[PDB]
RNA sequence: GAACUGCAUCUGAUACUGUUGAGCUAGAGUAUGUGAGAGGAAGGUAGAAUUCCAGGUGUAGCGGUGAAAUGCGUAGAGAUCUGGAGGAAUACCGAUGGCGAAGGCAGCCUUCUGGCAUAAUACUGACACUGAGGCUCGAAAGCGUGGGUAGCAAACAGGAUUAGAUACCCUGGUAGUCCACGCCGUAAACGAUGUCUACUAGUCGUUGGGUCCGGACUUAGUGACGCAGCUAACGCAAUAAGU
């Protein structure tokens, strides 16, 4: 329905163990929702909500 | 853009005949209808009817003929294209396939066959060759 | 900006003059002006202490309010004026009380702008503030070396200083030269770069142009005789020995600094 | 235009975080500004340390104001020196529903 | 940008008929106003070639419509260019 | 006799073209609502990583190669760890995906900005296509002035193999690549395929919308196969190289 950068609990499942973005071939998301999810993940990364990498 | 109408009608007929279509429809004009009527009178197409649609438009529908599996229209070629107009006298009209074809001639007495124009002693624009 | 001349003479083919229409053409305030007689590069004894100084055109001196003592008073710049003493332009300040002073003009300045002084003030060009108040990463000019002595560094046209960091009671500043030195925190600074940034790209065009500024010709040592310079003498053109000044002090790469007291102030020197 | 602002604040300034918020609200009100939402998430834990602090305070609010006021507000964010990070996004439609975190 | 209000204002001034929004005069006036607005932006940013291409297309379209109007009715064309300072 | 296909003159014909008077919407446009995007320009800022610097722990190697040597190291390197300073690029997302007339365009927010897609209305009523000259843009390298300079690296230095090695490998390394403003106007600038139209079986993809009951339908792009047709043959094949 809608994707937001504030929803960290919904990005937790879509983000990889080390902090990388899981691809669409694995998740099964639509291209549009994937673009929005990538942008939201980048915003939560810049707002210190999700880690860039596991080892900082 | 579309800078030719008679050529468009001729190529529509030719493509429909190559695709073995029963009938071909196009936007209608009086010149297109006259050419289709000449084709009908020469026996190259079964019939040609203009259905007046809405918005002051009309559809010219031509029913095509096929003889022994092959198309009746063996070849149909534009001659007087917009880029190069061809006008001929009474004794200069080209003969199509030794006369076994038809050279459509738009004369001052209407759009008629080359042999009929030769009989009338008249000339005009040699628009197409159909055989 | 730079404005080239037309090559209508052998001396105009390479003249370039900086153009500034915004500055006021009219004369400055009479009271501030003071006479500045030329000394011809001569001391009281009359000996030529400094070479290649003389002639020139007489220039009045403009009093400059380096200290900016009048804190907590709004001032506006009625006009901006060219100064012959210093390359940087001088902006007149007319205070609310009516007092008139001259200050170095920042490049990002306009007529009628509001300027404030003291501890409390906005961070805008033309505003003098303590290094304590000034935040890090902000371009500054007219730095004050000693508290209450007035601004000394970055008074030249287009001068800039960057406040990299604050440690203890000192502020670390990066200068255009590349040399970093501690500055006591209480000392004040002015935000914004100095005006006339293009001054360096002008070409004076002919000999008389420097003779109007007061620079006399310079004679090379190789052109003189041994009695005159360590470089004189020789049949034909010749240099002879490691280059030096007339007084026997090598000019190429010799380090002449003797300041033990400020060695501690000097943090580091940029290498290039 | 509608602008959604996320502010990150230093834990020593967590005590004073409130007053600067009323200051911002007053500045936004003065210049034809309406604040739809003021979320106060609390002392969230940072995923990675920023400026040698593990945990920092989070504040969020949505404001409708003109660009000049927005630029002034950005200058205040730059010069506050407590607020390490700010995210002034722009939203086509004002957001009034409660934040998921709060 | 030209706002919703001022676009309709230009339309209303240049109406030949009721809510036409399609005559050459209205088209040219809207183009001229949009050029006037765009010029201030284009002065600020010299190297915006991708936008300048669209503005050049705007100029070309206005020229085509003005020439067509001149060929159609000369009085309308002269009045329109007199009003728009072209 | 014919022919001298012409030339001017009046006379007629009005299908077509040219010049015109009135009208129509189906080509092209315009107004409103929406959605998509690394379209462009200006600033800010976030995180890994390289480099140098200032320290602590610590000892005889590190680096590299097919094997080595130049190089760094007992003046404490490499490894590890804490502090800074400075430049460039933007992993993952990422996909014969998306945008742009081409050239090209990838982190994130903001300001300004040109196109395209579709939705039903309301509008003008041939305003259209192409384009000699002309002008606008135009990768990389290069040039001029001014800044910046981590990585990489033409040139240059030294180490190697070699009969020689003005090279491939190597240890360094300046211009350049980065920024502002101007020149340069050339690329295998390619789809080796000029632009714009109408027509001509079908199939499975995929991006952005629309409409229906997860599917069916339709739109402008985006690919892979495959008829008729074309081609010297490769192959092209509704995104034609077919008519």
């Amino acid at each position: 329905t809608h994707i937001d950068y504030k929803d960290v609990e919904l990005l937790k499942q879509y983000i990889s163990e080390n902090g990388k973005i899981v691809p669409s071939r694995i998740t099964g998301t639509s291209t549009k929702y994937q673009r929005q999810l990538a942008t939201a993940i980048k915003q939560a990364r810049y707002l210190s909500l999700l880690p860039y990498t596991d080892n900082h | 853009s579309m800078q030719d109408t008679v050529g468009d009608m001729l190529t529509r007929i030719r493509n429909a005949q190559m695709a073995n279509k029963v009938s071909v429809a196009m936007p209608s004009s009086k010149l297109r209808k006259s050419i289709a009527d000449l084709l009908v009178s020469e026996g190259y197409v079964a019939s040609a009817v203009v259905n007046a649609e809405e918005n002051n438009k009309a559809t010219l529908s031509i029913e095509l003929k096929y003889f022994e599996g092959k198309a009746v229209i063996e070849t149909i070629q534009r001659f007087s294209r917009p880029g190069l107009r061809q006008h001929r006298g009474k004794d200069a009209i080209p003969t199509v396939k030794q006369g076994m074809g038809v050279a459509i001639v738009s004369t001052s007495q209407g759009i008629m066959s080359d042999r009929a124009a030769r009989a009338a002693g008249i000339g005009g624009e040699v628009v197409a060759f159909v055989a | 900006p730079i404005v080239k001349a037309k090559p209508t003479s052998p001396g105009r083919r390479f003249v370039e003059k900086v153009v500034h229409p915004h500055l006021y053409k009219g004369r400055p305030f009479a009271a501030l002006l003071e006479s500045k007689s030329k000394t011809g590069g001569r001391n009281n004894n009359g000996r030529i202490t400094t070479r290649h100084i003389g002639g020139g055109h007489k220039q009045h001196y403009r009093i400059i309010d380096f200290k900016r003592t009048k804190d907590n008073i709004p001032a506006t710049v009625e006009r901006i004026e060219y100064d012959p003493n210093r390359t940087a332009h001088i902006a007149l300040l007319k205070y609310a009380d009516g007092e008139r002073r001259y200050i170095i003009a920042a490049k990002k300045q306009a007529v009628g702008d509001t300027v404030m002084s003291g501890e409390a003030s906005p961070i805008r060009p033309g505003n003098c503030l303590p290094l304590k108040n000034i935040p890090l990463g902000t371009v500054i000019h007219n730095i004050e070396l000693k508290i209450g002595k007035g601004a000394q560094m970055a008074r030249a046209a287009g001068a800039s200083v960057q406040l990299l960091g604050r440690d203890g009671i000192y502020a670390i500043l990066r200068l255009r030269s590349g040399e970093t030195r501690r500055v006591h925190v209480n000392c004040r600074a002015v935000i914004g770069e100095v005006s006339n940034t293009e001054n360096n790209l002008k070409s004076l065009g002919k000999a008389g142009a420097s003779r109007w500024r007061g620079i006399r010709p310079s004679v090379r040592g190789v052109a003189m005789n041994p009695v005159d310079h360590p470089h004189g003498g020789g049949e034909g053109r010749n240099k002879g020995r490691h280059p030096t000044s007339p007084w026997g002090q090598k000019s190429k790469g010799l380090k002449t600094r003797h300041n033990k007291r400020t060695d501690s102030m000097i943090i580091r020197r940029a290498k290039k | 235009r509608h602008y959604e602002v996320v502010l990150l604040v230093h834990p020593d300034q967590s005590d004073q975080v409130v007053g600067m918020v009323e200051r911002y609200i007053k500045l936004v009100q003065d210049n034809n500004g309406i604040i739809h939402r003021l979320e106060d998430w609390g002392r969230r834990q940072l995923a990675y340390p920023i400026n040698k602090i593990h945990k920092a305070h989070y504040v969020l609010f949505n404001i409708e104001t003109n660009g000049e006021t927005l630029a002034e507000l950005e200058e205040l964010f730059r010069y506050n020196d407590a607020i390490i990070r700010s995210l002034v996004m722009r939203r086509d439609d004002a957001i009034t529903e409660e934040s998921q975190l709060a | 940008m030209l706002t919703n209000s001022d676009r309709e204002q230009i339309i209303a001034q240049y109406q030949r008929g009721e809510n036409d929004t399609g005559s050459p005069e209205v088209q040219v006036a809207l183009l001229s106003a949009r050029i006037n607005d765009l010029q201030n932006h284009f002065k600020a940013h010299k190297a915006d070639h991708h936008s300048r291409r669209g503005l050049i297309r705007m100029v070309n379209t206005r020229r085509k419509l003005l020439d067509y109007l001149k060929g159609k009715d000369l009085g309308r064309y002269t009045t329109l260019i007199s009003q728009l300072g072209l």
